[PDB]
C-alpha cells in the first residue's frame, strides 16, 4: 500500500550507488525493474537491473545502480531513477555529478626553480582523469588525460613565469576539480630553519597586553644558530598588510633563541580606531641572519586574530529544529579564533540552567527540556571559563524551529546518540524515540534507518519495535568506512500514508581508514649512509614515496598534501547541508542529502546545485 | 565554430609545425622555441581567431644603487704588519636608511684589532654581535656592523685596524657590503687589498673575454751558460707550441697592462701559427710584472710558450705571458764578441742549430 | 704534513632538494593483525641536513593514507657549509663565503684549499692550489671567504676541501655556481593577430616575422625566441 | 744513462727497457702504478719526474688499487650502493623514479681494466626533441633541456681525461652531435675484443661489407709515428698490425687506394694514392715490410701536423677531379699523441674537412666521407691528444688505447680470424651465452650432470668419472639432446684402482671421449676448441709450421702461475671464471692440499692421489681463485691467448665442496692434456685436427 523510493539527492557517475526501495503494508513478493534514463528526454537506458522484493527481506531492497559517465556526456545534468513492478511505479529526477570520486594531487615539493621537473601523483579515494598546468597569470599550458598509474613530469622552462602555478585534476565534464599549487622562484635552500612561537594565539583588540614572538633558529642538521633578527609587526587587512614601522626591532639570536616584542602603546598609536581592526590579524615578519652574514631566512608569524574573546561558539553541529515535548540535544562547538577545537572550556545556557564542558573535539552536548507547547526556541550559549571576565567570554544565539508534523498529527521521531568522541571500533547505542497519538504509535512495527557517508547510502537497516516501547535501542558498530563522519537518518510510517523522520550528524575521529607507518632506527647518520626503513601498511597497498630536504619547507610549507586536507575536502563536499532534523518530513531528507518519492506523491523538492549554500 | 589551422615554418628545420585550434583546445597556449633570430613564416587558415605573441629574449648592454660606498686599506706602524681599514657610506634615498648593515670580510689571515672593534661597538645607535678575543684579535673573519641608520645627507665613515693572524702565499682581497632592512635587494659591494687600488684579482680582458692573469709574476730567465740538451728537452715538451727568436719593437700600455710588441726574427720550432714572421706579436702582461720581466726595447729574446695562451684579439697575434711562457735574453750580434757573451752565444747557436736541423729528440 | 692526503678526501656533491620518488607495493604476508611490512634499503644523498621521508598509500577499500613524516638526521663532526647565491654575473668579481664548522669539543688546526677551475679567475692556479692553515677553537665556526671571477657563462663547480691535523676528520664540497651573461636580459614583444576571415586572402592569412632588430646586444650571448599561439574564446 | 737510486715502486717492481733510457713499473693484478707506468731517461742522468694528470709532482711511485669511476650524478633515478670508490668485481645497479624509463645497463660490474661493464644507464621520460643523452659514469653533465639545438656539456674530475665529446648538440634528425663521452684514468684501457668490435662495426655495415657510393671509391691512409718516443719494439708491432689490417680490408672485396706514411721530424711517404700500385694490397704490404725504425733515427722528433699535411696533399687537386665528392676517406693514425713540432695537428683535420666539404651544408653534412681512427702506441699515450684527432660519431668509437702492443696485435689477429669458417678452433667473436662459449657441452646421464668441450664434429672431451642409451649430450644451448655412439675412456683410467689401499676414488687419467652418432653442425653457438699439439693451435698462437709440441707446451704451460679460465653454469647461465694454474713454485703447496680432501684422510704421501697428469688451481696465492662446482666437472680448463681459446685441461675433482668465505686449502685438480696426448692423437686420428707427433 505504501511504496517508497529513497536515493542520494545527488548521484555520481561511474560509482556504486545504493538506493532504497520499500513496500509498507504489502507482504506480496515482487520482481521489480530498476531503470535509469537521462533526463528530460530519456534518449537512453543508462542502467537497468531487476530485484526480488520479498517478506524474508522485510519487503525492502537496496539495489546498487551505476551511471556510466561516457553514456551521459556533453553540456546541470539530471537522470530519472525509475522503479516499476506489479502495483509499483516510482520515479525520481536526481541531479547528476561528474565527480566520480575525490582526487588529490601530490607534488614532490611546494617550490621549484626555473628549468626543473615538477613530479606529481594523482590519488583517488576510490580506484578517466584530466591534469592541467596553469601559469601564475592563469594561462593553461598543459592538458593531458592521465592513467592513475603513470604520470608525466612537467618540465619547467628556464625562461619561465615566476610565482604560484596551479595543477588541476578533474574528471572530464566536471566543474569541480582538485587544485594544488606550487611556487616557481629563483631560490637557494637556506642552511637553517626558523620556528616562531607567539605569546598567545590571539591579540585582544582592546587589551592592554603586549605581544611577543619567541624565535628559535636551528641549522637543519640540528645545531643552534647565532646571529641577529629583524622583526616588523603589522596588521593584515584582507590582502593588504599595514605595517607598524615604529615596531621594527633588531634583536640578537644567541644559542638559537631570541624574543621580539610589540608594545601595546606602539600598536595603539598606529591603530587608535578599534573599527579598523575588527576581523583582521596581526602578523610579525621575522628575518634572521647568521652572525657571519653567510645566510638569511625570512618567515612570518601570521593569523594572530585580533579579537575580543579567546573563543568562538558555533551552532553548526546542532539541529535547527526541535520536537516539542521531547528533550532537545544542543551540541555546542567552541573553537579558538583560528578554528581549531577548544577543549576543556566550560559552557552554559543560563535560561535553561544547562552547563557542560567541551571535550577534545571542542564540543559539549547539553540536553534542553522543551515544553509541549513551544513552536520557537531561542537559545543563548556563552563560555564560562574561570579565568576570563564576563566581557571576554564568547557568546552566540540561535533560534530552533519546531518540526511540523504531517497533517498536524502530532507524531514525532527523535534519534538520540549519547556517545562522544566516536572512533572506529566503537559500539554506539542509538535510541529511537517516538511521540504522538496512542492509536498512531501502536501502528508502528519498525523503523527504517540509513547510514550516509561521503554522499552515499552506505548501509540501510530495519529496527523492529515491539508495541509498548516508546524507546527502542540498537547497537551500531563503527567501522573505518564511517570516517570522517556520517549521517543517521531514520523514519517510521503510519497508516501507509504518514512518514515521520529524523536524522543526526555524527562526527568520527579523523584518521586514515587503513594504516601506514614508516619506521626507522632514528639514529643520526653520515652523508651517503646505507639506510633501511620498514613500510608498514595494509596488504596490497601501493605506496608512493619521496625524500625531501627539510630546508625546502623553510621556504614553503603551505601546499603539502595531508590527511586533514583530505578529510576537510571530503566534508566540504557533503551533499547534506545541516546537522540534523528538519522543518518537516521532507526537510529531513532534503537537508540530509536524500531524495524521496512515494506512491502517495510525497516528494522531496528538486535540488538546486550539488553545492550546499554558503 | 573555432577551427584554425596554424603552420609555422622556421629556417632551423625542414618540417613545419602544425596546430589545429578548435573550441575543445582553445584555452591551451602552444609554444615553439628557436635559438635563432631569423625570419618566421606563419600561416593561418579557417574560421577562428588567435593571438600570436613572439617573444625575443637577448642580453643587452647595460650595481651600487641605493648606497655610495668607499673602502680603502693602508699600512700603519705599530710598536706587526697591521693595516688600517677605512669605510665611508651614504644612503641615496630622500630620508636616512633605517637598520643599515655594513658587512665586512677580512683579507686572508687578518683579524680585526680587538680594542678598535670594541671602540667601534660603543654607542646607543649601533650593534656588533658577540666575538671572542685572543692576542688582541677579534676572532671574526666576517664582521657585521648593524647601524640604527645611515645618513642620506652626509657620508658616515668608520675605520679600524686589522692585524695579521696567519701568513699565506697570496692575500685574497677582502670585501665590504652595505645594505639595509628595507633594501635587502641592494647589491653594493667593494673589495680592498693592500697592493691593489680596487681589490681586483689580476685579469686581462679583450672586449668581454677575460683571462686570469695570475697573482704571481713571471721573470726573464737568465743563465750564464745553456745546458743545450736540457734546454732542448724543455723546448720539446708537448705543451710547448712554438719556439721563436724575437726583437722587442715597442712597449705599449692599456688598461693597466703592458703590451710588448715582438717581431719574430726566426722560427726555431714551428708551432700552430703558420706564418709568424708575417705579422707582429703582442705579448701582454700586468704592469706589476714590469720590473721582474725587465724587457728592453730593441733587445732580442728567446721565447717559447703554449697555444693555450693565445688571446682572441682580432687581426693581431697576441699571447698572455704566463708561467708556461719562457723568455730569455738573446745577446746581440755585436755582443757576441765580448767574452761576457761569447760562450752563451755559442750555446744559443747550438740550441738553434739542433732544433732547426734535427728537431726534437723524441 | 699531519694532514689527510687530498686523494683520500672524497668531496660531497649530491645535494638534491627532493629524491626517492619511487613506488613500492606491500606484497608481503599480513601479520597477525592484518599488517604487511616491507623492508626497504637505500643510500643517503650527500647533504648535511635533515631529510623528511613521506609515504602516501592507496588500497581499494582503505582509500588514501598519508603517513607521518619520518625524519633522517645527517651530520658530520667537522664539515664545510657553502651557501651559494642563485646566480652571479660573468666577469664580475664576487666573494663566496664558506663556513667551516668544528663540532668537536676540542681545539683544532686545519688546512683548507680551493680547487683550480679554468672557468674561474681565483687565487688557485693549474700548478698550485690556494691553501691556508689556521686554528679553530673547540665547538666553533669560522668564515672562510674565497674571491673569484667567473670567466664563462653557465654552471661551473666550486670545490673546497679541508682536513684536521693529526686526526681523521676531513670534508670536501663541490657545488655548482650559476653564471649569467653580462648586461640585462630584455624581451622584444611582437603581437600578431591571426584572423584569416578578416585578414586573409581566400580564408588564408600569411604573416612573415622578420629577424628582430637587436645588436645593442652583448656579443656572443645567446638568443631565444618563443612563439606562443593562443586561441581566442 | 740514469742511476736507479730511488726509482723502486712500493708494492711492485720495475724493468728497464730500450737498454736503460726508459723504465716500466710492474704491479700485481688488480693494481696499477701511480702516478705513471713508464719513466724516461733525462739528459741530466735523472729519471723523468712523476707527474699526475694535473701536472702536480708526486714524490714516490706506488702500486695503487684499481677503481672504476664513481658516479658523480645520476638523473631521475637512484643507484645502489653508493660508495667512496668502487672495487674490481663490484656491482652497481640503477633504478628510475616513477614516470621515467630505463635505457642502457641496469646492472653494471667494475672490471679489472677500470671500466664498468655494459652501457650507460639513463632514466628518460621521452619528452625531449632528442632523447636524454645520459651521464656516463665519472662525468658531470651541464644542460637538462633536450630541445632542437639545445646543447649539453660534460667534464671529468681533474685527474682524469675526457674521451669523446665535451659538448653535444641536439640535431634536426633527432640525435646528438659528436659522441658519448667517457672518463679515462691512467690505468684504463680497451680490451682487444672491444676494439676489434668497435672498429670493424664503425668501418663496416652489417656478415659485413664496406660501404661506398654507387660507382664509388675509397682511400685509406696509414700513418705511423716513427719518432724517438715510440721505440723499436712498438714500431715493429704497429707494422704487423697494419699488415693484418690490409688483409682484413682486402677480404671485403673493395680496392681501396692506400697512402703509407711514417713520420718523425719529417714524414716519409712510402705509398701515395696517386701511384698505380696504391690499390695493390701485396704492393702496399711489401712496402710496409720495408719500413725500418732506423729510418727516422737521426731526425726523431714528432711533427704530427706535417704527417697529416702529407695526407691532405694526397687528397687535394690541381677545379676538382670527376667524382671527388664520391670518394670515402679513412685515416688510420698510430701515435702516442705526444706531438712536439708543427703545432696542433687538429688544424689539419679542419683543413681536410674544408677540402672535402664536410660539415658545411646542413642539408648534406657529408660526415660519412671521412673517418679518422687513432690507435695509441708507445709506452706513454696522451689521451687528450689522440682523442682530439679521432672522429666523434654518435654510437661509434674512433679512438683506442689498449694495455700494450701484444694486445694491439690481438685486435688485428681477431679481425682476420673473424672472416674465416666456423671450424676455426677456439675462436669467439664478442658481439648471448653460448655465443661466448660455443665449445661448451652439457652432459646428462640418468640413473635411478657433467660438462664437456666440443673438439671436433664427432667428439666431445670430458672427464671419465662422469660415467658407468643412458648418456645424453647437449650443445649450443639447445633443448635438443644428442644421441651418442660410444664412450672411450683413457685406457689407464681406473677410479677403484687403489680401493684396497684405503683410497676410494683414484682420479688418474680421468678423461673420456664421447663420439656422437651424428656430426655436429658448426654455428654461432657450436664451435670446437683448440687442443694442444695440433696445427690449429700452432696457428692460434700465430707460430710457424715448424713449431714443435714441446714449444707449444712452453708457450701454454710455462713453469709459472698461469692465468686461465673455466666455464661454470650459475642459474642456467654460463659464466667465465678466472683462475691460476700453479705450475711453478706454488705447484707443490697446491698439490699437498689434496690430503685434506674427503676420503683421502688415510693417504700418507699425496703422490698417491696427485699424479703427474694433474693441473692444480684454486687457493689464495697468488690471488683468491674461484672454485669449480659439481656441475662444472668434466668441463674445459682454458688458456686464452692471442685472442684464441686453447683447452689445456679437463676439470676432474676438488678438495672442498664449496657449492662464500672459501678456505685456503680449496684447490681444484684437472687432467693435463699434454699428459694424455698419445691417447688423444690416437683416438682423434681421423678428425682432421692435424696432430704433430
Ligand atoms: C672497496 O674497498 C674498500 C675497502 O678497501 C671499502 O671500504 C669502505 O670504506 C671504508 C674503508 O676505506 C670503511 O670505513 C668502510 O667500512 C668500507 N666498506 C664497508 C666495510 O662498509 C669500499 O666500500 C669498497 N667499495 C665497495 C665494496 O663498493
Ligand atoms: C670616499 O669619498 C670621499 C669623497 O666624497 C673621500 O673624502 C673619502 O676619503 C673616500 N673614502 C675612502 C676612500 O675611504
Ligand atoms: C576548478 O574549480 C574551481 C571552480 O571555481 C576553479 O579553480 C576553476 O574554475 C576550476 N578549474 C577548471 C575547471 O579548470
Ligand atoms: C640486476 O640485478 C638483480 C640482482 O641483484 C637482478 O634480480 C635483476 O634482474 C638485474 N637486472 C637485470 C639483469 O637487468
Ligand atoms: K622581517
Ligand atoms: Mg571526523
Ligand atoms: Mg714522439
Amino acid at each position: 500500500a505504501l511504496y517508497t523510493l529513497i536515493t542520494p539527492a545527488v548521484l555520481r557517475t561511474d560509482t556504486e550507488e545504493q538506493i532504497l526501495v520499500e513496500a509498507h503494508g504489502d507482504s506480496t513478493p515482487k520482481q521489480l525493474d530498476i531503470f535509469v534514463h537521462d533526463f528530460p528526454r530519456k534518449q537512453k537506458t543508462l542502467f537497468q537491473t531487476r530485484v526480488d522484493m520479498n517478506p524474508a527481506g522485510g519487503m525492502l531492497v537496496t539495489p546498487t545502480i551505476e551511471i556510466p559517465a561516457k553514456e551521459v556526456s556533453t553540456d546541470n545534468q539530471y537522470v530519472v531513477v525509475q522503479v516499476t513492478g506489479p502495483q509499483v511505479r516510482l520515479e525520481k529526477v536526481v541531479l547528476l555529478s561528474y565527480q566520480s570520486s575525490f582526487l588529490f594531487i601530490q607534488t614532490d615539493k611546494g617550490i621549484y626553480t626555473p628549468g626543473s621537473p615538477v613530479l606529481y601523483r594523482v590519488f583517488s579515494m576510490d580506484h578517466t582523469v584530466i591534469v592541467e598546468f596553469q601559469t601564475p597569470e592563469g594561462i593553461l599550458v598543459s592538458s593531458n588525460s592521465v592513467d592513475l598509474n603513470f604520470f608525466w613530469p612537467y618540465n619547467l622552462p628556464d625562461l619561465v613565469s615566476l610565482g604560484t602555478w596551479r595543477i588541476v585534476a578533474k574528471y572530464e565534464h566536471s566543474p569541480e576539480n582538485y587544485t594544488a599549487y606550487f611556487d616557481v622562484r629563483k631560490y637557494v635552500l637556506p642552511s637553517f630553519e626558523v620556528r616562531l612561537q607567539p605569546s598567545e594565539k590571539f591579540f585582544y583588540i582592546d587589551g592592554n597586553e603586549n605581544f611577543h614572538v619567541s624565535i628559535t633558529a636551528r641549522y637543519l642538521y640540528g645545531e643552534e644558530v647565532e646571529g641577529v633578527a629583524f622583526v616588523l609587526f603589522g596588521v593584515k587587512i584582507d590582502d593588504a598588510k599595514k605595517s607598524i614601522p615604529d615596531s621594527l626591532t633588531r634583536i640578537p639570536i644567541i644559542d638559537g633563541d631570541g624574543k621580539a616584542t610589540l608594545k601595546r602603546d606602539t600598536f595603539r598609536s598606529r591603530f587608535p580606531n578599534l573599527n579598523e581592526l575588527v576581523g583582521h590579524t596581526l602578523y610579525a615578519s621575522v628575518t634572521v641572519m647568521t652572525e657571519s652574514g653567510s645566510d638569511m631566512v625570512v618567515t612570518e608569524q601570521s593569523g594572530i586574530h585580533i579579537v575580543a574573546s579567546p573563543y568562538q561558539i558555533h551552532f553548526t553541529k546542532t539541529p535547527k529544529y526541535f520536537k516539542p515535548g521531547m528533550p532537545y540535544e544542543l551540541t555546542v562547538y567552541v573553537t579558538n579564533p583560528d578554528g581549531s577545537p577548544a577543549a576543556h572550556v566550560p559552557v552554559v545556557s543560563e535560561a535553561f540552567h544547562s552547563m557542560g564542558t567541551t571535550l577534545s573535539d571542542g564540543t559539549a552536548k547539553l540536553i534542553l527540556n522543551i515544553p509541549l507547547n513551544a513552536q520557537s526556541l531561542p537559545i543563548t550559549v556563552r563560555t564560562n571559563h574561570g579565568d576570563l571576565p564576563r566581557e571576554r567570554q564568547a557568546t552566540k544565539s540561535m533560534t530552533a524551529i519546531a518540526y511540523q508534523t504531517q497533517g498536524g498529527s502530532g507524531n514525532y521521531l527523535h534519534v538520540a546518540i549519547t556517545s562522544t568522541e566516536i572512533k572506529p571500533g566503537d559500539n554506539l547505542p542509538v535510541n529511537f524515540n517516538v511521540k504522538g497519538n496512542a492509536n498512531s504509535l501502536k501502528q508502528i512495527k519498525y523503523f527504517t534507518y540509513l547510514i550516509l557517508n561521503k554522499g552515499k547510502i552506505f548501509k540501510v537497516g530495519r529496527q523492529p519495535r515491539r508495541d509498548g516501547q516508546n524507546l527502542v535501542t540498537m547497537n551500531l558498530h563503527i567501522t573505518p568506512d564511517l570516517i570522517p563522519s556520517f549521517r543517521f537518518v531514520a523514519y517510521y510510517q503510519v497508516g501507509n500514508n504518514e512518514i515521520v523522520a529524523d536524522s543526526v550528524w555524527v562526527d568520527v575521529k579523523d584518521t586514515c581508514m587503513g594504516t601506514l607507518v614508516v619506521k626507522g632506527d632514528n639514529l643520526i647518520q653520515m652523508p651517503g649512509a646505507a639506510m633501511k626503513i620498514k613500510l608498514e601498511g595494509d596488504p596490497g597497498a601501493r605506496v608512493g614515496l619521496v625524500a625531501v630536504d627539510k630546508a625546502v619547507y623553510v621556504l614553503n610549507d603551505k601546499y603539502k598534501i595531508s590527511q586533514a586536507k583530505i578529510w576537510d575536502t571530503i566534508e566540504k563536499s557533503d551533499f547534506g547541508c545541516t546537522a540534523g532534523s528538519g522543518q518537516n518530513n521532507l526537510g529531513v531528507f532534503e537537508d540530509a542529502g536524500l531524495a524521496l518519492t512515494t506512491s502517495t506523491n510525497l516528494n522531496t523538492k528538486q535540488r538546486s546545485a550539488a553545492k550546499c549554500p554558503q | 565554430d573555432l577551427n584554425l589551422d596554424i603552420t609555422i615554418e622556421l629556417p632551423d628545420r625542414e618540417v613545419p609545425i602544425r596546430y589545429r585550434i578548435n573550441y575543445e583546445n582553445a584555452l591551451l597556449a602552444r609554444t615553439v622555441e628557436t635559438k635563432l633570430n631569423q625570419d618566421i613564416t606563419v600561416t593561418a587558415s579557417g574560421d577562428g581567431k588567435a593571438t600570436m605573441t613572439i617573444l625575443t629574449f637577448y642580453n643587452a648592454q647595460l650595481v651600487c644603487n641605493k648606497f655610495h660606498l668607499n673602502v680603502s686599506v693602508e699600512n700603519i706602524h705599530l710598536n706587526k704588519g697591521a693595516l688600517m681599514l677605512k669605510i665611508c657610506t651614504r644612503y641615496l634615498g630622500e630620508v636616512d636608511s633605517t637598520m643599515t648593515i655594513i658587512d665586512i670580510s677580512m683579507l686572508t689571515g687578518f683579524l680585526p684589532d680587538a680594542e678598535d672593534l670594541t671602540r667601534l661597538s660603543k654607542g646607543v645607535d649601533r650593534y656588533i654581535s658577540r666575538y671572542e678575543v685572543d692576542n688582541n684579535m677579534a676572532q671574526k673573519v666576517a664582521v657585521i656592523i648593524y647601524l640604527n641608520k645611515v645618513s642620506h645627507s652626509e657620508d658616515e665613515c668608520l675605520h679600524f685596524k686589522i692585524l695579521k693572524h696567519f701568513e699565506v702565499g697570496f692575500i685574497q682581497p677582502g670585501s665590504v657590503k652595505v645594505y639595509s632592512y628595507y633594501n635587502l635587494d641592494e647589491k653594493c659591494t667593494k673589495f680592498y687589498h693592500p697592493d691593489k687600488g680596487t681589490g681586483l684579482l689580476n685579469k686581462i680582458c679583450i672586449g668581454n673575454v677575460c683571462r686570469c692573469a695570475g697573482e704571481t709574476c713571471s721573470s726573464l730567465n737568465h743563465q750564464e751558460r745553456i745546458d743545450v740538451p736540457l734546454q732542448i728537452e724543455k723546448a720539446c715538451e708537448t705543451n710547448v707550441d712554438y719556439v721563436y727568436k724575437t726583437k722587442l719593437l715597442r712597449i705599449e700600455e692599456q688598461d693597466g697592462n703592458d703590451i710588448y710588441v715582438m717581431d719574430v726574427l726566426e722560427v726555431i720550432k714551428q708551432g700552430t701559427d703558420e706564418n709568424p714572421r708575417a705579422k707582429t706579436h703582442q705579448y701582454i702582461s700586468q704592469r706589476k710584472c714590469q720590473e721582474a720581466l725587465n724587457l728592453k726595447v730593441n733587445d732580442d729574446y728567446l721565447i717559447w710558450g703554449s697555444r693555450s695562451d693565445l688571446l682572441p684579439t682580432k687581426d693581431k697575434i697576441s699571447y698572455i705571458i704566463t708561467k708556461n711562457t719562457w723568455i730569455e735574453r738573446w745577446p746581440h750580434e755585436d755582443e757576441c764578441q765580448e767574452e761576457e757573451f761569447q760562450k752563451l752565444c755559442d750555446d744559443f747557436a747550438q740550441f738553434s742549430y739542433t732544433l732547426t736541423e734535427f728537431g726534437c729528440p723524441t | 704534513d699531519g694532514f689527510i692526503a687530498d686523494s683520500d678526501i672524497i668531496s660531497r656533491s649530491d645535494f638534491p632538494k627532493s629524491w626517492l620518488w619511487l613506488t613500492k607495493d606491500l606484497t608481503e604476508e599480513p601479520n597477525s593483525q592484518g599488517i604487511s611490512s616491507k623492508t626497504m634499503s637505500f643510500y643517503l644523498r650527500d647533504s648535511i641536513t635533515t631529510w623528511v621521508v613521506l609515504a602516501v598509500s592507496f588500497t581499494p577499500t582503505k582509500g588514501i593514507c598519508v603517513a607521518e613524516p619520518y625524519e633522517i638526521r645527517v651530520m658530520k663532526v667537522f664539515f664545510i657549509d657553502l651557501q651559494m647565491p642563485y646566480s652571479v654575473v660573468k666577469n664580475e668579481q664576487v666573494e663566496i663565503r664558506a663556513i667551516l664548522h668544528n663540532y668537536v669539543n676540542e681545539d683544532i688546526y686545519v688546512r683548507v684549499e680551493l680547487l683550480y677551475n679554468p672557468a674561474f679567475c681565483s687565487a688557485s692556479t693549474k700548478g698550485q692550489r690556494y691553501r691556508q692553515q689556521f686554528p679553530i677553537k673547540a665547538l666553533s665556526s669560522r668564515a672562510v671567504p674565497f674571491v673569484i671571477v667567473p670567466l664563462e657563462q653557465g654552471l661551473h663547480d666550486v670545490e673546497i676541501k679541508a682536513s684536521v691535523q693529526e686526526a681523521l676528520w676531513s670534508d670536501g664540497v663541490r657545488k655548482k655556481l650559476k653564471v649569467v651573461p653580462e648586461g640585462v636580459q630584455k624581451s622584444i614583444v611582437t603581437i600578431v593577430k591571426l584572423d584569416p576571415r578578416a585578414k586573409g586572402v581566400g580564408g588564408t592569412q600569411l604573416e612573415v616575422i622578420k629577424a628582430r632588430k637587436l645588436d645593442d646586444r652583448v656579443p656572443d650571448t645567446e638568443i631565444e625566441t618563443k612563439i606562443i599561439i593562443q586561441g581566442d574564446p | 744513462s740514469c742511476s736507479l737510486e730511488g726509482v723502486e715502486i712500493k708494492g711492485g717492481s720495475f724493468r728497464l727497457l730500450q737498454e736503460g733510457q726508459a723504465l716500466e713499473y710492474v704491479c700485481p693484478s688488480g693494481f696499477y702504478p701511480y702516478p705513471v707506468q713508464t719513466r724516461t731517461c733525462r739528459s741530466t742522468g735523472s729519471w723523468s719526474t712523476l707527474k699526475t694528470q694535473d701536472q702536480k709532482t708526486v714524490r714516490k711511485a706506488e702500486c695503487r688499487a684499481i677503481h672504476c669511476p664513481r658516479p658523480h650524478d645520476f638523473e631521475n633515478g637512484e643507484y645502489w650502493p653508493r660508495s667512496p670508490y668502487y672495487n674490481v668485481s663490484d656491482e652497481i645497479s640503477f633504478h628510475c623514479y616513477d614516470g621515467y624509463t630505463l635505457r642502457g645497463s641496469a646492472n653494471r660490474t667494475c672490471q679489472v681494466n677500470g671500466r664498468w661493464s655494459g652501457q650507460t644507464a639513463i632514466c628518460d621520460n621521452g619528452a625531449g626533441y632528442c632523447s636524454n643523452p645520459g651521464i656516463p659514469i665519472g662525468t658531470r653533465k651541464v644542460g637538462s633541456q633536450y630541445r632542437l639545438e639545445d646543447s649539453v656539456t660534460y667534464h671529468c674530475s681533474r685527474g682524469l681525461t675526457l674521451r669523446g665529446s665535451q659538448r653535444r648538440t641536439c640535431q634536426e634528425g633527432g640525435s646528438w652531435s659528436g659522441t658519448e663521452p667517457s672518463c679515462q684514468d691512467s690505468f684504463m684501457y680497451d680490451t682487444p675484443q672491444e676494439v676489434a668490435e668497435a672498429f670493424l662495426s664503425s668501418l663496416t655495415e652489417t656478415k659485413r661489407k664496406i660501404v661506398l657510393d654507387p660507382s664509388g671509391s675509397m682511400n685509406i691512409y696509414l700513418v705511423l709515428d716513427g719518432s724517438g718516443s715510440i721505440g723499436a719494439s712498438d714500431f715493429t708491432g704497429a707494422k704487423k698490425c697494419l699488415v693484418n689490417l690490409i688483409e682484413k680490408v682486402a677480404s671485403y672485396g673493395v680496392k681501396p687506394r692506400y697512402g703509407l706514411v711514417t713520420y718523425a721530424t719529417y714524414p716519409k711517404i712510402w705509398v701515395k694514392v696517386s701511384e698505380a700500385d696504391s690499390s695493390n694490397a701485396d704492393w702496399v704490404t711489401k712496402q710496409l715490410n720495408e719500413i725500418n725504425y732506423e729510418d727516422h733515427k737521426l731526425k726523431s722528433g714528432t711533427n704530427t701536423k706535417k704527417a697529416l699535411q702529407a695526407v691532405y696533399s694526397m687528397m687535394s687537386w690541381p677545379v676538382p677531379p670527376e667524382g671527388w665528392n664520391r670518394t670515402r676517406h679513412v685515416i688510420i693514425l698510430m701515435t702516442d699523441g705526444l706531438h712536439n713540432m708543427g703545432g696542433d695537428p687538429i688544424t689539419v683535420i679542419d683543413e681536410i674537412r674544408d677540402l672535402l666539404y664536410i660539415g658545411k651544408d646542413r642539408k648534406n653534412p657529408r660526415e660519412d666521407y671521412l673517418d679518422v681512427y687513432v690507435f695509441g702506441v708507445g709506452p706513454l699515450v696522451n689521451q687528450v691528444n689522440i682523442n682530439a684527432l679521432a672522429s666523434k660519431k654518435d654510437n661509434e668509437q674512433h679512438v683506442f688505447k689498449v694495455k700494450d702492443m701484444e694486445n694491439l696485435e690481438d685486435v688485428f689477429y681477431q679481425m682476420i680470424d673473424e672472416s674465416q669458417s666456423l671450424s676455426l678452433c677456439g675462436m669467439v667473436w664478442e658481439h648471448t651465452d653460448y655465443h661466448k662459449q660455443p665449445w661448451q657441452a652439457k652432459i646428462s646421464v640418468i640413473r635411478p650432470s657433467c660438462m664437456g668441450a666440443v673438439v671436433s664434429e664427432y667428439f666431445v672431451l670430458t672427464a671419465a668419472h662422469c660415467f658407468t642409451h643412458s648418456i645424453k649430450v647437449s650443445v649450443g644451448g639447445e633443448k635438443r639432446d644428442l644421441e651418442i655412439e660410444v664412450v672411450l675412456f683413457h685406457p689407464n683410467y681406473n677410479i677403484n684402482g687403489k680401493k684396497e689401499a684405503g683410497i676410494p676414488e683414484f682420479y688418474d687419467y680421468d678423461v673420456a671421449l664421447i663420439k656422437l652418432k651424428n656430426k655436429l653442425k658448426y654455428g654461432q653457438t657450436i664451435r670446437p676448441i683448440c687442443l694442444p699439439c695440433t696445427e690449429g693451435t700452432t696457428r692460434a698462437l700465430r707460430l710457424p709450421p715448424t713449431t714443435t709440441c714441446q714449444q707449444q707446451k712452453e708457450e701454454l704451460l710455462p713453469a709459472q702461475d698461469i692465468k686461465a679460465l673455466f666455464v661454470s653454469e650459475e642459474e642456467k647461465k654460463l659464466t667465465r671464471k678466472e683462475v691460476y694454474i700453479k705450475n711453478g713454485d706454488k705447484k707443490g703447496s697446491c698439490e699437498r692440499d689434496a690430503q685434506y680432501a674427503p676420503g683421502y684422510d688415510k693417504v700418507k704421501d699425496i703422490s698417491e692421489v696427485v699424479t703427474p697428469r694433474f693441473l692444480c688451481t684454486g687457493g689464495v696465492s697468488p690471488y683468491a681463485d674461484p672454485n669449480t662446482c659439481r656441475g662444472d666437472s668434466g668441463g674445459p680448463l682454458i688458456v686464452h691467448k692471442r685472442s684464441r681459446f686453447i683447452q689445456v685441461g679437463v676439470i676432474s675433482w676438488g678438495v672442498v665442496d664449496v657449492c662464500k668465505q672459501v678456505p685456503a686449502h680449496a684447490r681444484d685438480f684437472h687432467i693435463n692434456l699434454f699428459q694424455v696426448l698419445p691417447w688423444l692423437k690416437e683416438k682423434l686420428q681421423d678428425e682432421d685436427l692435424g696432430f704433430l707427433a
